[PDB]
């Protein structure tokens, strides 16, 4: 029992299970498709949801929090959206509920990234069209020969109190407008790692004060991980984001690991048995057992899309 | 498609 290979899904955990949902292949896979990694044990279950079944996507933003998953964005047949579904797992069987938010919604987009933070759901970036709303966007022009698209700085709160839209009033410099980058909470941070952005998959590393609003730019002292786009980052303690994979400016396919110390703002890499196995737009998860659960993605370029190198396979590390 | 911006 296991479930097709596929890129752009979303895997969400509670340190126990791992939920696998949506992506596509070479195309998007079933929407009524659930499927559930059991990390102790290794073992898939599919499960057939039902209720609102959100459209098979790529690029969606998925959480769980307290067992509910929640997904917003992504990208189906007809391009981008903005709608917001949950998915109760607490339980008979499973029923996706689409949320009418209240309050202006981000724009439609894929490939952002999320923090949770108390009842708040934080998203920022993305790719996806043109947008009221406070941030900067920039266009990609190879999307202007359909809609053109573009990538975002946004900000915005989803408060799960009232599943009502806002936006914070940020201070500091935002990271640039991004997609394809990589989000960690760890306490009130909300970490963001690199991302595509114009003809850059970058290097950079924040964090947004998720109590104050305040954005910091962190600059690590010593060698850091070359800039890339499609990779992983996971909180793995109090103290350690987890970095693997993803994909530099220059179309390099990456397998190196690394584990981010934020109380000491020092990046160090980390050796495994993978290093054949480079993977982007993969998924990763941590385990209540100190173990971080990849998944899926594209082991070469994947925008030679005949060439695609999908995968199925489970990456364990142990950090 | 979806791998756009990425």
């Amino acid at each position: 029992a296991c479930p097709a290979e596929r890129s752009g899904h979303v895997a969400v955990s509670d340190g126990r299970h791992m939920f696998v949902w949506g992506g596509y292949k070479s195309f998007y896979l079933p929407r009524e498709e659930l499927w559930i990694y059991n990390m102790e044990t290794g073992r898939w279950k599919k499960i057939n949801t039902e209720g609102d079944v959100p459209p098979s996507m790529s690029g969606s933003c998925a959480v769980c929090v307290d067992r509910v998953l929640y997904l917003f964005g992504g990208h189906h047949s007809r391009g981008n959206t903005n709608k917001f579904y949950m998915l109760d797992s607490r339980s008979r069987v499973l029923q996706w509920e689409r949320i009418d938010c209240q309050g202006i919604p981000p724009s439609s987009k894929d490939k952002l990234g999320v923090w949770v933070y108390k009842n708040k759901l934080i998203f920022f970036g993305g790719y996806g069209y043109l947008p009221k709303v406070l941030g900067t966007f920039e266009f990609d022009e190879t999307s202007f020969w359909s809609h053109p698209r573009g990538w975002n700085d946004h900000v915005h709160i989803l408060d799960t109190e009232t599943f009502t839209w806002s936006q914070p009033i940020t201070t500091g410099k935002a990271p640039s407008p991004r997609a394809a980058h990589a989000c960690a909470t760890v306490g009130n941070r909300g970490f963001v790692f690199g991302g595509r952005y114009r003809d850059a998959r970058m290097n950079d590393l924040h964090y947004l004060n998720l109590d104050t609003w305040e954005w910091n730019e962190l600059i690590p002292q010593g060698i850091c991980p070359v800039g890339r786009s499609w990779h992983s980052l996971t909180p793995v303690s109090s103290d350690h984001l987890f970095l693997f994979g993803g994909f530099t400016t220059d179309k390099q396919p990456l397998s190196d690991a690394w584990t981010y110390c934020i109380s000491k703002n020092e990046w160090i890499q980390f050796n495994h048995p993978y290093t054949e196995k480079p993977r982007l737009w993969h998924t990763a998860c941590a385990s209540d057992e100190g173990e971080v659960i990849v998944f899926g993605g594209c082991a070469n370029n994947l925008l030679v899309h005949h060439r695609a190198a999908h995968s199925n396979e489970i990456l364990i590390f142990s950090v | 498609g979806p791998s756009s911006g990425g």
